[PDB]
RNA sequence: AUAAUAGUAAAGAUGAAAUAAUAAUAAUAAUUAUAAGACUAAUAUAUGUGAAAAUAUUAAUUAAAUAUUAACUGACAUUGAGGGAUUAAAACUAGAGUAGCGAAACGGAUUCGAUACCCGUGUAGUUCUAGUAGUAAACUAUGAAUACAAUUAUUUAUAAUAUAUAUAUAAAUAAUAAAUGAAAAUGAAAGUAUUCCACCUGAAGAGUACGUUAGCAAUAAUGAAACUCAAAACAAUAGACG
């Protein structure tokens, strides 16, 4: 079951921002891979600001790096990674959607349909 | 079957209030002996077989290829703004089916009300079903077939 | 069962396809078996839906009743259907 | 399959344009006519 | 609307009353209506052929008429859902009159937007007088125009001389340039020749424009001037 | 039912309603041990 | 029957055909996925450290 | 057949659009068949059409989209200014030729597309055209400068040797007003349909 | 709601006023900072979806769902007494929860009076978890199913057309024809017909009493008679009235 993610990490350090957001992905790919799953593609995004001062458990945050993981996996699996992304102090928000797989086999990101490329087939050409 | 008989009454008189020229029909063996009599007595201007879509012009054999899409066209008959099929009420319906002896139908025929059927009128025409075969009551009595009392047209 | 394939799929076919598929791209290692792995988790049941698996249960339940092959009406075959649903 | 399908159809079909050609093939073999005719070409694929 | 009995039993109505004696005299149209009567049978008639195509509306093919393989090679071996349904209504709309001729005006304007822009008179003249042949484009009654230009078409897909449609076309569209290339230049040269010997044209084209141009300007500019102080204040 | 019929049963059903409150008492000694 | 036999078949197989093309496409785009740890660290690498085609809008 | 006859008559011949009347977007080229009566026939109100057309029209031409409305109306507007618009043209006797280096359309499955130019210009661009006073090598037409230069029903780029303030500069955005006369260079057509003249201002 | 900051005499309320955990113990307004519950702005049309109750912040899981084709089954269907399951709000029994709202109660107004309408405190309740109960204007005041009948306009989906055209289908929604109807009006049903179930037979008395069953209970279902009238009811009409 192919699952995309959205994260938007913490960026403690001003010079070296990706760093934490870095550390994530490794962890939660890591993760993925140990458990039956399969990481398609890690989209990075930009230090994008937050809308308004969104705030974690005593602590607030104004700006964020924001990526796309777009990974297979079974259903426990990705409500489980669900939970880890929930309880760590370094991610804002977190956000799993299913990308629904009876029609294609090969999917990719949201982001990367809106532009135009459906399959990463395209992508890749 | 009775109901199927009745829909296709009912279809007849619908037909007659807008004034529709031709029309069609289920193709089954009893509403084809119906409409048969229907063009005998003089109700229907026309009778042939045909597709779900149109009456035939050629001659097409039915068979489980066709069967499904088959159907029996009829055309309708109309005179000084006035519709000659006028009413197609069964007698026979399917909960109360109603089975007379000679003598009876030929009560009714002579103008005696018989099992809360009115007698037969002036210009009316009573069919008849006797051994899967469907008549004129007058024709039932001349042969002497105790029958079903099918339906009545006027 | 451990390898058990959703989406219509036969794991020993799977297998001889990429094979194939090896042979025609050597005709025109780690690395292949890497991704074949890859495949076979994304087709997996485990990591499918378990309407996938329903199916696939319909489908045997279906070879199982069937009076012939084409037959899938058949009364029987219509309860064993219901039967893996229920 | 398919092929076995198209042969039938095209020797009935043509059976049915040639009225002499009917007669003489359906002598060399051995509505109820036409079905004789089928008959024999389902022997003969 | 009901279907009125009254408008068309005049006759019988009359003649109960002639009858009765509430009418001592006959009326002068009693005997005419009598001898010429009226339809009196207001039926919805079936129809079986589309007149301008000639389609047939009234039949159904039938699974043994269609036995070869179907578009995705499969063949057809029972009635689909449409072919079940009772199509009588198709027998009682009237027909949507189509032709090939159409699409080849739509073509031939999409092709020459200002042809539109020459007028097009649609008063018919003695529809039956007329005698073209299609073998030249020029014909006498008619002008030159694209329908001119498509009946060539037509007569040459008729003969068969161009057996494709849009080489037909193609060829009818440059015997039509021709003539209009002629037209052109009648015109010009009758203009030529008229300002050589003296004729003196008081108003021009271009003229006329300007001047209509100018009265709108005029009413435009003590509006704006309105408008202007309107604003200011 | 039009909205002025319907007052009668209303008025009916609000009378019944206050006599079953005067009757509680009543009711429950009635109810209990017989 | 041949011909309905025929109609059943030819859409099983057609139906199998889109599978195995599907199969083939996976396998085609499936060097980019990961299944590894050291193929996850050089994803990894490539997002981050390259600091190159982050998505953003503008 | 009678079907054979409408297929043939007038009203088949006019091509059906459902374009806007009202378009206040650019007008490259004419949208609507103009459709004219004669005197005696707008006099009785018929213009060979499926009704009669108000009495309030008094103009001989006019456009239409369709015969009859659900509005029991006919979809139509009183005008014909397109005509105009070419007999202009004609008259300045510019003539369209393809500033790349093509053949001329006219000479030698189905293209939309405008057939070089639409039919506004059959002219061929070889000709000099004589006159008493000689041969015309400039040809002088009268125009209005908008701010570009309307130009006997078309807008025309202009261009001149200096920018004359007398007339501009006393009244600005009033040179609509004062008609000042032009030196057409060339007329050029684009894939779009719109004639793309150049003209020069005359002083 | 609590706390801090700075700041000054009113604040809050109403038709206008007061009473109050309001305010010279320093409020209200403002800016911050914690906590707590309960609700879900736009999109929205309840369009649609659901058997009906219902159902619009997001995501995931499991379940169910549309159309057209292909193949198969071969009348296996319809309706459905009894029966079964679900069933708003209020109510009740436990155990949490309790911001706001708010029966009751108390207080202030209003008023001749005011057990009210308005204002203030505000308990049950409203919230969740597990149940009980099985009623509502639970309404489209319209039981379910099938065959059929004249048009138009809207969308929605399907197919073909040579992806954007004008076409053929269905589906819904809105105007109608006919037909039906006490009329209002219904309009593919309140039409033409067939099938099956539920229910009605003047008004009061009465969905009351007695009885029985079920419930922790409130109650729910079942459901009479005497007595008394020539009444009682609906659609529409024209007034008078507001
Ligand atoms: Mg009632
Ligand atoms: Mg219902
Ligand atoms: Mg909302
Ligand atoms: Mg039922
Ligand atoms: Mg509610
Ligand atoms: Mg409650
Ligand atoms: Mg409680
Ligand atoms: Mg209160
Ligand atoms: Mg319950
Ligand atoms: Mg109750
Ligand atoms: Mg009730
Ligand atoms: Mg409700
Ligand atoms: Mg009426
Ligand atoms: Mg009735
Ligand atoms: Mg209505
Ligand atoms: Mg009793
Ligand atoms: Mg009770």
């Amino acid at each position: 079951m192919l699952y995309e993610l959205i994260g938007l990490v913490r960026i403690t350090n001003s010079n070296a921002p990706k760093l934490e957001a870095k550390e994530l992905s490794s962890t939660i790919g890591k993760l993925i891979i140990q458990n039956r799953g399969v990481v398609r593609d890690i989209v990075p995004m930009g230090i994008r600001y937050l809308p308004k001062i969104m705030k974690k458990d005593q602590e607030k945050h104004f700006r964020a790096y924001h990526f796309l993981m777009l990974f297979d996996s079974s259903a426990a699996v990705q409500s489980e990674i669900l939970r880890t992304l929930k309880k760590d102090p370094r991610v804002i928000r977190s956000s799993i959607v299913k990308v629904d797989l009876d029609k294609q086999l090969d999917r990719a990101s949201s982001l990367h349909r809106s532009l135009g490329k459906k399959s990463i087939l395209e992508l890749v050409n | 079957s009775l109901v199927k008989l009745a829909n296709t009454c009912a279809h007849l008189q619908n037909c007659s209030k807008v004034r529709v020229a031709l029309t069609s029909i289920p193709y089954t063996k009893l509403q084809l002996q119906f409409a048969y009599n229907l063009y005998q007595q003089g109700f229907l201007s026309s009778l042939q077989k045909g597709s779900t879509m149109g009456p035939d012009k050629d001659f097409v054999e039915v068979t489980p290829d066709n069967i499904s899409t088959r159907r029996l066209w009829v055309g309708l008959k109309y005179r000084d703004n006035k519709p000659v099929l006028s009413s197609c009420k069964l007698i026979s319906k399917p909960n109360s089916r109603i089975h007379l002896p000679m003598e009876d139908m030929k009560k009714l025929c002579s103008g005696v009300t018989i099992r809360n059927i009115k007698p037969l009128q002036p210009g009316e025409l009573i069919l008849v079903r006797a051994h899967n075969n469907i008549m004129d009551i007058n024709e039932a009595i001349s042969k002497k077939l105790d029958g079903e009392v099918l339906c009545r047209v006027k | 069962e451990p390898l058990v394939l959703s989406k219509g799929y036969n794991i020993e076919e799977v297998d001889k396809f990429l094979a194939a598929i090896e042979s025609a791209k050597r005709e025109r290692i780690e690395k292949l078996e890497d991704r074949r792995e890859a495949i076979l988790r994304i087709l997996s049941m485990r990591n499918s839906e378990n309407k996938n698996a329903i199916k696939m249960a319909v489908e045997l339940a279906r070879k199982e009743f069937e009076r012939f092959p084409g037959d899938t009406g058949s009364s029987e075959v219509q309860a064993a259907c219901m039967t893996v649903r229920i | 399959q398919r092929s076995l399908i198209d042969r039938i159809q095209t020797r009935l079909s043509e059976l049915l344009s040639n009225d002499l050609k009917c007669d003489q093939f359906l002598k060399d073999h051995g509505n109820i006519k036409k079905n004789l005719l089928r008959k024999h070409v389902m022997m003969d694929m | 609307m009901k279907i009125q009995t009254n408008a068309v039993n005049v006759l019988q109505r009359t003649s109960a009353y002639l009858k009765s004696g509430l009418l001592k005299e006959t009326p002068a149209w009693y005997n005419v209506v009598a001898s010429i009567p009226p339809s009196t049978k207001f039926t919805r008639e079936p129809r079986f052929k589309n007149p301008s195509n000639g389609h047939i509306i009234g039949k159904l093919v039938d699974v043994t008429e269609q036995p070869h393989a179907n578009n995705k090679g499969l063949y057809k071996t029972r009635p689909n859902s449409s072919d079940k349904r009772v199509g009588v209504k198709r027998l009682y709309r009237p027909p949507k009159l189509t032709y090939v001729e159409d699409r080849l005006r739509s073509l031939f304007y999409k092709q020459h937007p200002w042809e539109l822009s020459r007028p097009k008179i649609l008063v018919e003249n003695e529809i039956g007088d007329e005698n073209y042949d299609w073998s030249h484009m020029l014909q006498i009654g008619r002008p030159l125009d694209g329908e001119s230009v498509i009946q060539r078409t037509m007569y040459l897909i008729k003969t068969k001389q161009y057996g494709d449609m849009v080489e037909a076309y193609d060829h009818a569209r440059y015997e039509f340039y021709a003539l209009r290339m002629q037209e052109e230049t009648e015109q010009q040269v009758a203009l030529e020749e008229a300002e050589m010997f003296g004729s003196l044209f008081g108003v021009s084209a271009i003229e006329h424009g300007i001047q209509k141009e100018q009265e709108v300007l005029d009413v435009w500019e003590k509006k704006v001037v309105e408008e202007t102080e309107l604003m200011a204040a | 039912d039009s909205v002025m019929r319907k007052r009668k049963k209303k008025m009916k059903k609000h009378k019944l309603r206050k006599r079953r409150k005067r009757e509680k008492a009543e009711r429950r000694k009635l109810s209990q041990g017989r | 029957k041949l011909k309905r036999n025929y109609n059943r078949s030819l859409l099983n197989f057609q139906a199998h055909k889109k599978k195995l093309n599907e199969l083939l496409n996976l396998y085609h785009v499936a060097n980019e996925f990961i299944v590894t740890e050291s193929q996850l660290l050089k994803k990894i690498d490539k997002v981050f450290n390259d600091e190159t085609e982050e998505f953003t809008d503008a | 057949t009678l079907a054979e006859l409408l297929g043939r008559s007038r009203i088949a011949q006019v091509a059906n659009n459902h374009k806007p009347l009202t378009y206040t977007g650019k007008k490259f080229h004419p949208t609507h068949q103009i459709i004219e009566t004669k005197p005696s026939t707008l006099y009785r109100q018929e213009w060979g059409l499926k009704s009669a057309i108000p009495s309030k029209i008094k103009s001989r031409y006019l456009v239409y989209n369709d015969l009859d409305t659900l509005e029991r109306i006919t979809t139509f507007e009183p005008r014909g200014g397109t005509q105009w618009n070419r007999l202009r043209f004609q008259e300045m006797g510019v003539p369209i030729v393809s500033n790349i280096g093509r053949q001329n359309p006219f000479f030698k499955k189905f293209n939309t597309e405008i057939i070089g130019t639409g039919g506004l210009s059959y002219s061929l661009p070889g000709k000099l055209k004589n006159s008493p006073n000689g041969v015309i090598q400039r040809t002088v037409v009268p125009g209005r400068i908008l701010n570009l230069a309307a130009i006997g029903g078309f807008v025309a780029d202009v261009v001149f040797f200096q920018s004359p303030p007398s007339s501009f500069n006393s009244m600005g955005d009033f040179i609509r007003m004062k008609t000042f006369l032009f030196e057409i260079l060339e007329a050029s057509m684009e894939k779009n349909g719109s004639v793309s003249m150049h003209a020069r201002l005359l002083e």
